[PDB]
């Protein structure tokens, strides 16, 4: 939230995320045992984008080990429109 | 006559307590676990008022300041668990409980649980009996005794009594520190007690300092880094520095005890901390043959029996469980109207404790 | 002008009298602070001070000022006592077996307490409901404290426990204080309920702090206080992570199950909810329940809203017989949809 | 009244001057503190419920023998010094203490539990009546007894049955009350158990239902409490350190011993582990006599007929058997329960436990 | 703003715009409106933005609530806010409460997880009490979006307080 | 006054600073000339 | 520099020899201290390691039992290793913070190398793998002498 507000107050800001597989992932049965922090981060990233306040000039770069192990809800258009491999 | 003198202590002295005590207690004022003042501001210099409470913490800089008795307000002046800057001299860590341990000089117990196990005896004869007898030969030998002795295995099996057996011929003072009583809710007392061990050991030499169940308090835990209490951290600083560097180990020895050897402090696993390691195993038929003969010497029973058959009825088990067998020997004999334990009395006594373990 | 001088006050705390001191003082426990020995008012004799008596202690001089009314002011989370409960047994009616088991447990000792003492058996002080989820027990919960003319009270064990210092105890003990003065009342125990009204499947990991308090107050109320006409009503369909000792006497007394649903069970329920609606003469309500599959009491209750939507598109207050079967087929398929 | 009118009345008039000097030190704004440690230099530690931990000086009011560490005292807002001690008569110092001298339960009234009597008699009555038998063997008779099963039959009857023949005072202490509401009272309550029963000691201490304090887990934090370790560590030293001729006795009760602290067990001090035995025809009639006393029954109702054919139920199902029999009379609107209700309710409870044991095994 | 939603648009108009505009149609027929609706489908695609479009035609206050909120180490504050937001919407009749991905907060515990997991079943009783506990009166519209759900039916399914269940059409 | 209050400076606009005390209280104070912007950092006295 | 081999070959003994000739501060990271009952302690532990090495420039960090915290495999079972997972993630983040300081050394003495990684092999990280085999015939003669 504070990063979302700091990006709106200060336009020249670039956010870079590294190894989001720890905060992301489908896990196994989609159940939660000490897992509440994984869903806590993912749900906030998707909720700030589809709200009435969007980010016009703010760019957020995410990185992970595999794209297929992430949340498919983020890969759909309307929030994350850029999927680019790095060979 | 004496009725007036009884109340006189609470009457005549109360008049002096009005002016005298209230003046000494002015400023909103022997183990003390909380050092804090209330709204005390003086000056610049001679202010201090260090507060350990979460609200309104303070620190004092500008070099070193040492006072013999009164620093600022006297009394509640203290440090406790959080060391604030430069002031050592007045810790409120003194608890006159330091006699809680057991100090036995020249123990009269020679063979109790030690008999029957050959391997554990010979390992402790070279590093204990010899230096406590003729330490001068080790100065000519060129090497030094090990800085620590690792004893791991089942507790209460004679691991502690094995140190008392070797100390008998050398007439060494046996000092045992029980890990159960070592763990206390007071933070900061463990650093003082360990420091007083080496200071007192220099007064009377030829002593052995033993520690029981070190894993109770632990050599390595998750409360050191994550937690806010300092106990084992300051204990290891006083354990390694005091003993190893300036203190000769000839007349001063430190022996620990534990169960799982891999759960100890990894700092001790490095070279230069603990060298001698002795492994304890369950006694066999020959190992338990001499154990029941020693315990039966105190009690009065029939001498025409054989203890090698009694030890054969019970399988391999910890030596701490063998003591409960002797307590059951003099019981079933009463049911048979026998003041002493006959040969048939030990038959039903051993078979009773075997089914109780359910192993 | 005289009111302006009265509006200036240093303030006064709130406490309760504990005991009486021969020194012309009194020990009063201040709820936000603690137990403090204060002075008794000069215009109020010390003989009028009773146990747990609500009084007023000044903030400035820390002493008794006057004697207010005697009551325990509740801290309100979900536990506020309501007024004029609105329900009836004719709305949830149609279940013959369940009503007979509720009356002989809850309502029986309230109306005639002498039947248990003369027979030689203790009156049941609690009952645990059994059955599938969503049988319509949410509406009859208001009628339990209504027809019996008791005080409506709901208790949430989660909101009365906080990690703050002193906030996980005084809240729980507040329920025990008012339960004695409100004694002609029925206490509702939630958050353990698996019956399906509100079903969280119980909480075994969040109650670790409250088990040291609430479980002591519930057992001490029956045993030590011997206060009758107080019904502690719990619910669940399974005991696994809860207290294993509930089977002992003093907690579980009677067990009310639920009758198996059938045509005759849903035939009376559909007729009750259709009284507020308007049906064309010649429609059989018993044939509607025959085509239903796995429908509980709440499944039939939801058909009323769906049945009125088809007739609203045509803008008619009277629902034709054609729209009922089309609505029931949609409600029955809600669980089997996709 | 008449005698004290010429004694106490002129006494209070001459003692009024000393009371005036007291009230000046007392003061109107008092407060309740908490003691920690008492030293001979007239100093102590006090705390008000807002937790401003202080250190003050002890004045002269009452003798120091009335002051004990871990108690509550009176304070004043000036120097926060102790102006007096709070009366402990209202607030119980221990957890649960019930002194029963020469109880009703005996060895012959508990039924077919005699198999358990022979074990407890040798570890309790034998060292008390003939202490010289253990002196020849040089052994320490175990003072502890470990009980198994459910209360109301094995634990309830045998607890008070051992005190009758031994002429001992029965003290019942709740095991779930070992952690009591306050920090620092752990070692205090452990000594008060042996102190009150240590002066005379015709008594046997009884403890039951410990599901918690016997478990210290892996630490004292992250869900654990420090009060748990204060009582457990002090109980081990008081039980192992104190030795006698068999007067003082401490008996606990637990359903599962695997969760208890093995260091607290201290093998060799307590050698007595008593299992649970099923009740015979004699014990089952004792449980029925309590409930059927107030329960209405005709002349054809006999306690021997009900116990003849039974699944050998515990104390919980036997109590529920007479409970279901009362519901048959309430549904029929009658205050007199016939003999058919006891037989009908007996079959229902019997079928709710063991019937065919999932018939099988070829 | 997005076509092909007529399947969902007809469901929202009946469960939102219908009780808000004309309240007399229910008293004439003798039926009561539902207190909420469950939406099943991917958020952000013809779903989440459509929910914000409801406040345009209804002119109602939209309450945005995330299932990842109310995260704290204490207790009693989380379950208290569920009751407070309901009474907050009672004063203003044009109010709408929305919950994004209720699947995270609707997951129960089949086994005891001891620490830090105790807050999943503590928050569920309050959402059910504000609906199943009270009678049927609508001062606000409750909409809970679900991206994916295997089985979560604590009290939620069956038409006790919630009748219609909206599903995102794939075809 | 030598015993200063223990706190942490969360923010070094240019002459304004924000400090967070360990008492769970947050106050606002202007920057003085006896300190430097690089010397004010959290996790420090 | 990566170091692997059986214990007793001098992997933990020679760690102080590099800091003694270079006048560097020896900082040891204990293996069981990396296992914490609290979740999320790996972030503050790594940040405080380089924070102390920032004030004192000649500081060498020694890591014990690299294989314990060095294997995530490919699996989803990391829920129990979740504290270990973010430990290696923060290690890659802090080493990228300051690329101008070569006086902070990271040394890990372990038994062997099993799970590789393209992130672990690069500048400012473990590069040269120096094997610590068992001493030969003439090697044991010099050690015993």
């Amino acid at each position: 939230r504070e990063m979302f507000a700091y990006a709106k107050e200060h336009e020249p800001c670039i956010i870079f995320m590294d190894e989001v597989d720890a905060i992301g992932g489908r896990r196994f049965s989609e159940g939660t045992s000490a897992d509440r922090e994984i869903q806590r981060t993912l749900m906030e990233l998707l909720t700030q984008m589809d709200g009435f306040d969007n980010l016009g000039q703010t760019k957020i770069i995410m990185a992970t080990n595999r794209p297929d192990t992430l949340d498919p809800a983020l890969l759909r258009p309307g929030r994350l429109d850029r999927k680019v491999e790095i060979p | 006559l004496k009725q007036t003198e009884n109340d006189l202590k609470d009457i005549e002295a109360r008049i002096k307590e009005k002016a005298g005590v209230k003046e000494s207690d002015t400023g909103l004022a022997h183990p003390l676990q909380v050092a804090r003042c209330t709204k005390i501001i003086k000056g610049e210099d001679a202010k201090y008022v260090i507060n350990l409470k979460q609200i309104a913490k303070f620190v004092v800089g500008l070099g070193e300041r040492v006072s013999p008795t009164d620093i600022e307000e006297g009394m509640r002046v203290g440090v406790d668990r959080s060391k604030y800057n430069i002031e050592l001299p007045l810790p409120p860590r003194i608890d006159p409980s330091v006699t809680m341990m057991t100090v036995e000089e020249k123990p009269d117990v020679t063979y109790s649980d030690v008999g029957g196990c050959k391997d554990q005896i010979e390992k402790l004869r070279e590093v204990v009996e010899l230096p406590l007898l003729s330490p001068e030969r080790f100065a000519t030998l060129g090497i030094d005794p090990p800085k620590g002795i690792l004893l791991y295995g089942p507790p209460g099996t004679g691991k502690t009594l094995c140190a008392r057996a070797v100390a008998n011929r050398t007439d060494a003072t046996f000092i045992r520190v029980i890990g159960s009583e070592l763990v206390q809710k007071y933070v900061g007392e463990g650093a003082r007690m360990v420091r007083e061990l080496f200071e007192m050991a220099r007064t009377k030499k030829a002593c052995i300092i033993f520690f029981d169940e070190i894993d109770a308090v632990g050599g390595a835990r998750f409360d050191d880094g994550a937690g806010g209490d300092n106990e084992v951290q300051r204990t290891m600083l006083e354990l390694i520095t005091q003993l190893d560097g300036f203190d000769p180990r000839g007349n001063i020895k430190v022996m620990f005890a534990t169960n799982r050897p891999n759960t100890l402090d990894p700092a001790l696993l490095r070279p230069g901390r603990i060298d001698r390691k002795v492994e304890f195993s369950l006694p066999d038929l020959e190992g338990r043959a001499n154990i029941f003969r020693i315990h039966s010497k105190s009690m009065s029973v029939e001498r025409g029996i054989r203890w090698e058959l009694i030890s054969r009825l019970c399988p391999n088990s910890t030596g701490a469980e063998l003591r409960s067998v002797c307590t059951e020997a003099g019981m079933f004999a009463i049911r048979a109207r026998r003041k002493v334990a006959t040969e048939k009395d030990f038959l039903k006594a051993v078979d009773k404790v075997i089914s109780g373990y359910k192993k | 002008k005289d009111e302006l001088r009265l509006l200036q006050e240093p303030g006064s705390y709130v406490g309760e009298v504990i005991k009486i001191v021969s020194d012309k003082k009194v020990l009063v426990k201040v709820q936000p602070e603690g137990k403090y020995i204060v002075d008794v008012a000069k215009d109020i004799n010390v003989k009028d001070l009773k146990a747990s008596q609500r009084v007023c202690l000044r903030s400035d001089s820390y002493m008794l000022h006057k004697v207010l009314e005697n009551k325990a002011d509740p801290l309100v989370s979900l536990m506020m006592v309501e007024k004029v409960p609105d329900s009836t047994y004719d709305m949830v009616g149609g279940l013959t077996k369940q009503i007979k088991e509720i009356k002989e447990v809850i309502e029986l000792p309230v109306k005639h307490p002498e039947l248990f003492e003369s027979l030689g058996i203790a009156q049941p002080k609690g009952v645990i409901l059994y059955g599938p989820p969503g049988t319509g027990k949410t509406l009859l919960a208001r009628a339990v404290a209504h027809h019996t003319d008791c005080k409506f009270i709901r208790v949430s064990g989660a909101e009365l426990v906080q990690k703050y210092i002193g906030e996980g105890s005084r809240m729980v003990r507040e329920l025990f204080v008012m339960a004695r003065e409100h004694a002609p009342s029925i206490i509702f125990m939630d958050e353990i309920d698996s019956i399906g009204s509100t079903r969280v499947e119980g909480s075994g990991g969040g109650d670790s702090e409250v088990q040291r308090t609430m479980l002591e107050l519930l057992n001490q109320l029956d045993g030590f206080e011997t206060s009758k006409n107080i019904k502690i009503i719990m619910a669940t369909n399974r005991l696994d992570i809860l207290d294993p000792a509930l089977l002992r006497p003093g907690r579980i007394d009677r067990k009310i199950e639920f009758p198996p649903p059938s045509v005759a069970a849903r035939a009376e329920i559909l007729r009750i909810h259709s009284r507020k609606m308007n049906l064309t003469r010649g429609i059989n309500l018993r044939k509607v329940a025959e085509k239903m599959n796995g429908c509980s009491g709440a499944d039939v209750k939801g058909v009323c809203t769906e049945a009125g939507m088809y007739a609203l598109r045509e803008r008619r207050i009277h629902v034709t017989q054609e729209d009922f079967e089309l609505a029931v087929g949609k409600v029955m398929n809600k669980n089997q949809e996709t | 009244f008449v005698s004290n009118s010429e004694i106490l009345k002129p006494f209070e008039k001459k003692q009024e001057e000393e009371k005036k000097q007291l009230e000046e030190i007392r003061g109107n704004p008092l407060s309740i503190g908490t003691l920690e440690e008492i030293i001979d230099d007239d100093h102590a530690i006090v705390t008000s419920p807002t937790m401003p931990d202080y250190y003050v000086s002890i004045l002269s009011f009452v003798d120091k023998e009335l002051l004990e560490p871990g108690c509550s005292v009176l304070l004043h807002h000036k120097t926060m010094s102790i102006v007096g001690v709070l009366q402990d008569d209202a607030d119980p110092m221990v957890s649960v203490m019930k002194m029963d001298k020469s109880p009703t339960e005996s060895y012959s009234d508990i039924g077919g539990l005699e198999s358990q009597i022979q074990e407890i008699k040798e570890s309790v009555e034998l060292p008390l009546t003939h202490p010289e038998l253990y002196e020849e063997m040089g052994i320490k008779p175990p003072k502890g007894v470990i009980l198994y099963g459910a209360p109301g039959t094995g634990k309830t009857l045998l607890a008070k049955a051992v005190a009758n023949q031994t002429s001992a005072t029965f003290l019942r202490i709740v095991g779930s009350e070992l952690i009591q509401k306050y920090l620092g009272d752990g070692p205090r309550l452990c000594r008060q158990i042996f102190k009150v029963a240590g002066e005379n000691a015709p008594s046997i201490v009884f403890i039951d239902e410990i599901d918690a304090i016997g478990t210290k887990r892996y630490d004292s934090n992250s869900g654990g409490e420090r009060e748990i370790q204060r009582t457990m560590l002090e109980l081990l030293n008081q039980l192992d350190g104190f030795d006698d001729r068999g007067d003082v006795k401490v008996i606990m009760a637990t359903n599962k011993i695997e969760t208890l602290d093995p260091a607290l067990i201290r093998p060799g001090r307590i050698d007595r582990k008593i299992l649970f035995e099923n009740p015979d025809l004699s014990t089952k009639k004792k449980i029925l006599g309590i409930h059927t006393s107030k329960m209405n029954l005709s002349e054809d109702v006999n306690l021997e007929t009900l116990v003849t054919t039974k699944d050998d139920l515990s104390g919980a199902d036997i109590q529920a058997m007479c409970t279901e029999a009362g519901l048959l009379a309430l549904r029929e609107r009658r205050m007199q329960v016939t003999a058919e209700d006891f037989k009908q309710a007996k079959e229902r409870v019997m079928k709710n436990k063991v019937e065919e044991n999932l018939e099988g095994l070829y | 703003d997005v076509g092909g939603l007529d399947m969902q648009k007809q469901e929202i108009r009946e469960a939102v715009e219908l009780p808000l505009v004309q309240a007399d149609l229910y008293e004439q027929i003798g039926i009561d409106p539902p207190r909420g609706v469950l939406l099943y489908g991917p958020p952000g695609t013809g779903k989440t933005m459509l929910v914000k479009a409801v406040a345009n035609s209804t002119k109602a206050a939209f309450i945005r609530v995330n299932g990842s909120e109310f995260v704290h180490k204490y207790l009693g504050e989380g379950p208290r806010m569920v009751r407070d937001v309901f009474r907050l919407a009672r004063e203003n009749a044009p109010s709408i409460i929305f919950i994004d991905e209720v699947d995270s907060i609707a997951t129960k515990r089949f086994d005891a997880q001891t620490g830090s997991d105790r807050e999943v079943q503590r928050i569920l009783i309050e959402l059910l009490t504000q609906m199943d506990g009270f009678d049927q009166s609508t001062n606000v519209k409750v909409i809970m979006a679900t991206n994916r759900a295997d089985t979560l039916d604590p009290a939620l399914l069956r038409p006790g307080r919630l009748d219609r269940k909206i599903e995102f059409p794939s075809l | 006054q030598l015993p200063y209050l223990v706190a942490n400076v969360v923010e070094v606009v240019g002459k304004a600073a924000v400090v967070k005390t360990s008492s769970r209280q947050t106050v606002f104070l202007p920057m003085v000339g006896l300190v430097d912007p690089d010397k004010l950092k959290p996790n420090d006295l | 520099a990566l170091m692997y081999g059986p214990p007793g070959t001098g992997k933990t003994l020679l760690a102080r020899a590099c800091a003694a000739q270079t006048n560097a501060t020896f900082l040891k990271l204990a293996a069981p201290q990396l296992v914490q009952m609290y979740i999320g302690e790996g972030a503050k532990l790594v940040r405080d390691a380089f924070a102390l090495a920032k004030e004192k420039a000649p500081t060498i960090i020694f890591i014990d039992e690299l294989d314990a915290i060095g294997t995530k495999r490919f699996d989803s079972e990391k829920s129990g290793d979740r504290e270990v997972q973010r430990t290696m993630l923060e290690l890659l983040n802090q080493l990228d913070g300051f690329s101008s300081d070569d006086r902070v050394k990271v040394l890990a003495a372990t038994n062997r190398v099993d799970v590789l990684d393209p992130a672990l092999l690069r500048s400012g990280r473990l590069d040269r793998k120096i094997e610590f085999p068992l001493p030969s015939e003439d090697s044991r003669a010099q050690i015993l002498q």
